[PDB]
RNA sequence: UUGACCUCAAAUCAGGUAGGAGUACCCGCUGAACUUAAGCAUAUCAAUAAGCGGAGGAAAAGAAACCAACCGGGAUUGC
RNA sequence: AUAUUGGCGAGAGACCGAUAGCGAACAAGUACAGUGAUGGAAAGAUGAAAAGAACUUUGAAAAGAGAGUGAAAAAGUACGUGAAAUUGUUGAAAGGGAAGGGCAUUUGAUCAGACA
RNA sequence: GUCGAAUUUGGGUAUAGGGGCGAAAGACUAAUCGAACCAUCUAGUAGCUGGUUCCUGCCGAAGUUUCCCUCAGGAUAGCAG
RNA sequence: CGUGGAGGUCAGUGACGAAGCCUAGACCGUAAGGUCGGGUCGAACGGCCUCUAGUGCAGAUCUUGGUGGUAGUAGCAAAUAUUCAAAUGAGAACUUUGAAGACUGAAGUGGGGAAAGGUUCCACGUCAACAGCAGUUGGACGUGGGUUAGUCGAUCCUAAGA
RNA sequence: AAACUUUCAACAACGGAUCUCUUGGUUCUCGCAUCGAUGAAGAACGCAGCGAAAUGCGAUACGUAAUGUGAAUUGCAGAAUUCCGUGAAUCAUCGAAUCUUUGAACGCACAUUGCGCCCCUUGGUAUUCCAGGGGGCAUGCCUGUUUGAGCGUCAUU
């Protein structure tokens, strides 16, 4: 058994807050049932749902937030990408190629020619 | 710990010498690694023959001073002689040496010699982007040898 | 009576549990761990001391983040989400 | 011979990834060979075993024995067939376990996948 | 003694629940090699030393 | 009175940044003695071990206040 | 172009083969010792498959004697092969304060070679 | 022996290795003290002691000369293959 | 002469039994050693021409492991001391109950704690190992149960000091 | 003459040599460059139907989401509808999340699971007391903002 997330994901915040209280009592329950059974093998796929059903309300939070800050140059640090600590330091694309007004008008005049030996 | 009739031996080893001994375990795999960095740059870079033309020198000193040998560019008259800038001609493939300086004609007249040959033996593909293509030689050196006078 | 009388007395703890490295090697009067070097800012380490490091060098541990590192270089550290 | 540098013939690496093996991948080193029916009729050698799938014993001391299969125990390498099994001496009946190399597939259990992977090998 | 910090009585817990033999069920796994707990402890031979 | 300037402070002010780990190889500092000299102090071991500070995928060096005395060579590194 | 006993991914050897090779082929930097800095082991192999011995009998029981499984229990979870020191039983021989050895032959036991 | 004091003692705290502490014995400093313990330099050096693993065949010594802080060691000549 | 490994060769040997091991059985060599039969055993191994070395043990108060004589020997003698019966059990000098004789003699062999130990506390089940005899008993083995605070402490204060 | 002692053989002991085996070690070569205040390395304590360790994981706890493969997992129990399918799996891949108490460790402390302050919100007849939930408060330095200090100093009243 066990809940689905692609069906989980079509259903709104309050459905998905009400079928989590929902699988808390059902999983304090079976808690009880299982000091007087010698196994109760059914506690795992409660267990998930509730993991599952955890998981889908926090994919639906953030992403809200990420459309708040949609075009903004300052973000949550948890929504930023994480990469490495020396790569988020190094130098942009733009900053690296950045080259003085005296180089560029050498670039221009004598660029790198392409030639060949034959006659 | 002498004894006998045997030469004098000054073998330098009373420091910690086994700590620093490089064996060439890799000299078969060094050689395939730079023919394949040649081979890989030949076809990245160019038709472009990978290397740079070079001026024909007096070696030094009196021992060496009778053979010539490849210098590392051609001097600023040199170029100049030859009807062209060093700015244009380092992007042709003629290595230029500004420190050098002319003294000899017979020197500065081979120098300029080889300058005329290599412009009449290549082919400049225009900015535009049509770029024929091209046999690709390998070796500038090989085309243009130095020869004793 | 330096030998077994005097072991009799020994019943105060010079050292106690340590909260960095876990060892009972934290010195209570000196407030200083003999292993770990805490409350220290750099953990104490020593390179005459080749087995000591051995014991608590990198990957001795869980390495709970370093773990993946090596899979997110070699994707290129991706971001978004697979394609179905 | 082998002729790439990415393929090592090295017995110890070799026993170590077949020991070692995950279970998806036992699945294509538990392969067993088609029928001369089945290989005429389909046009491929071999496929990887499948339960529910039906055998017949070629080799061993259970040789000419048939069945269908009740349990792929990718674990053990091995498959587990219902009607070949041995008593033991109080009476009770245990599986014998046989390697899909020495058996030959008689009927091929199809799905939507199944048929997908034979088109895939050139069949029909 | 009767007097101890919270750090002392956890360590003590933990080393309480790891005293024990291995389950039965365990040893007809397959490919196991384990046949008796090697780190048993009993309070009047080995001592914890925290 | 009012308004500048200079210098110096405060704020849970706006946005950032440094620490620790690893350390085979790399850039510096600091720095022994056993040992050899058939003794031993200069010397040697050694500008080494240990100790301390700082980087990268390489580091460092690098386009001459260079080498030369030749009919001169021509950044640096390695064999 | 040079360096690299660390990290990641690969390919190899006239290298070692469980007292060897890294301390570690195994729940090894583990068990354990020290107040502490530190110190630091031992330990791989039933069989193709547990088919790991139902059942009968003696004994309080452990177990024994049968039966059975297996190609083999001279493979029974003290398990491949199973050497020596050392030990039990059986058989033969000698022995008045050591024993063992060399040369030669008697006695006992035991044995190869040609029957051309 | 001493037993109301220069008394006995628990716990807290201070002093760390050429340093500490000592009503002073070179005593004590975790069974370690005329300089603790731990790891490294370190496989430290030794003219000195011990050991140094199969067979057969042929040849076969020296303890003497000169020099040496040389006298339990070397160089040198001799004897040997 | 022998040992580990390497190139070549003998289209060498082998589950109809390779290697190893045991064998006062046989044969060859002055010897280092080589060959064969029998028993045990179960999967690889040898001759010859050459190459190579981490290549041959009786000793080093040698290293690691294993095992002897000594030897059923030294010994299991401090702290006054045990005895009768019943119950249980396969089994009782040692367990339980009853009876008797004794000791600690209030600076105790009594009743509580600090430090230190860490489940040894309690019940049930149970005796291979441990309690230097024994064991049905146990601080042993197996499975469970058990520590309840506004007032008792910590927490707060300051001491030498850090 | 026995016993006893010694030597050899067979069978049985003791012990684990020898032979064969090897998912390990060691050395050489080739390619690549990726830790951390966006909380690292390391430590503590927890998490499974039945688990002590190892391995994995963090109260979403031997895992959640996503993608691929296409029917297992397996010691037992259980679940079965998951089997011509958004779908079995202790599978592979991995780009979304969770990530207890700690640790350079950051409100102050720490041989204590000790003690404060600020904002929002809920309950206790409450801006002040008590409690629950959520979010915050370390240091050095740089640029900027704001509020200031000094007869250091200018101009004007
Ligand atoms: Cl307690
Ligand atoms: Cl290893
Ligand atoms: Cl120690
Ligand atoms: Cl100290
Ligand atoms: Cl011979
Ligand atoms: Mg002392
Ligand atoms: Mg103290
Ligand atoms: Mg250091
Ligand atoms: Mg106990
Ligand atoms: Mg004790
Ligand atoms: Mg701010
Ligand atoms: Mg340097
Ligand atoms: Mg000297
Ligand atoms: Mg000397
Ligand atoms: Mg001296
Ligand atoms: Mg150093
Ligand atoms: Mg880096
Ligand atoms: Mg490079
Ligand atoms: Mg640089
Ligand atoms: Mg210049
Ligand atoms: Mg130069
Ligand atoms: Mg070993
Ligand atoms: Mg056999
Ligand atoms: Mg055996
Ligand atoms: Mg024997
Ligand atoms: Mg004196
Ligand atoms: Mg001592
Ligand atoms: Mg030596
Ligand atoms: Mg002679
Ligand atoms: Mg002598
Ligand atoms: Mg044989
Ligand atoms: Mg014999
Ligand atoms: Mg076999
Ligand atoms: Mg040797
Ligand atoms: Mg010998
Ligand atoms: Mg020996
Ligand atoms: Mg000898
Ligand atoms: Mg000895
Ligand atoms: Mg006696
Ligand atoms: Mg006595
Ligand atoms: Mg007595
Ligand atoms: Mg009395
Ligand atoms: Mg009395
Ligand atoms: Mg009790
Ligand atoms: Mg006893
Ligand atoms: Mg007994
Ligand atoms: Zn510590």
């Amino acid at each position: 058994a066990g809940v689905k997330a692609y069906e989980l994901r079509t259903k709104s915040k309050e459905q998905l807050a009400s079928q989590l209280v929902d699988l808390k009592k059902e999983l304090a329950e079976l808690k009880v049932q299982k000091l007087s059974r010698p196994s109760l093998p059914k506690i795992k796929t409660v267990r998930k749902s509730i993991a599952c059903v955890l998981t889908v309300i926090n994919e639906q939070q953030r992403e809200a937030v990420r459309q708040l800050y949609k075009g903004k140059k300052y973000q949550p640090k948890d929504l930023r990408a994480k990469k490495t600590r020396a790569l988020r330091r190094a130098l942009t694309k733009f900053e690296a190629s950045q080259v003085t007004e005296k180089q560029r008008k050498k670039q221009i005049a004598f660029p790198q020619r392409k030639y060949a030996i034959k006659a | 710990a002498i004894s006998k009739n045997l030469p004098i031996l000054k073998n330098h080893f009373r420091k910690h010498w086994q700590e620093r001994v490089k064996v060439h375990f890799d000299q078969a795999g060094k050689k395939v690694s730079r023919r394949n960095a040649r081979a890989t740059r030949a076809a990245k870079i160019a038709p472009r023959p990978l290397d740079l033309l070079r001026p024909v020198v007096r070696a030094p000193t009196v021992k060496y001073n009778r053979k010539v040998r490849a210098g590392r560019g051609f001097t600023l008259a040199e170029v100049k002689a030859a009807g062209l800038t060093a700015a244009y001609a380092r992007t042709i493939g003629i290595a230029v040496d500004h420190r050098r300086q002319n003294r000899n004609q017979e020197i500065f007249d081979a120098n300029v010699q080889r300058l005329k040959e290599y412009q009449s033996k290549i082919i400049v593909f225009p900015r535009n982007g049509k770029a024929p293509e091209a046999e690709q030689v390998l070796s500038a050196a090989a085309t243009f040898p130095i020869a004793q006078p | 009576g330096k030998g077994t009388p005097s072991f009799g007395k020994r019943h105060n703890k010079s050292h106690t549990l340590c909260n960095r490295c876990g060892r009972r090697s934290f010195h209570v009067q000196k407030k200083t761990c003999s292993s770990c070097g805490y409350p220290a800012a750099k953990t104490r380490s020593y390179n005459w001391g080749a087995k000591a490091k051995r014991r608590h060098t990198t990957g001795t541990g869980r390495m709970r983040y370093l773990k993946h590192v090596s899979r997110r270089f070699k994707n290129g550290f991706q971001t978004g989400s697979a394609s179905k | 011979a082998k002729q790439s540098l990415d393929v090592s013939s090295d017995r110890r690496k070799a026993r170590k990834a077949y020991f070692t093996a995950p279970s998806s991948q036992r699945r294509v080193l538990l392969s067993a060979p088609l029928s001369k029916e089945l290989r005429a009729q389909y046009g491929i050698k071999a496929l990887p075993i499948r339960r529910d799938d039906e055998v017949l014993v070629v080799r061993g001391s259970k040789k000419g024995q048939e069945g269908k299969i009740s349990s792929v125990y990718r674990l053990k390498f091995a498959v587990q067939v219902d009607k070949v099994t041995k008593e033991k001496v109080n009476g009770a009946s245990v599986p014998i376990n046989l390697h899909p190399s020495k058996l030959v597939i008689t009927k091929l259990h199809l799905d939507k996948d199944r048929k997908a992977l034979i088109q895939r090998k050139g069949g029909k | 003694s009767s007097h101890k910090t919270f750090r002392i009585k956890r360590f003590l817990a933990k080393k309480q629940k790891q005293n024990r033999p291995i389950p039965q069920w365990i040893r007809m796994k397959t490919g196991n090699k384990i046949r008796y707990n090697s780190k048993r402890r009993h309070w009047r031979r080995t001592k914890l030393g925290l």
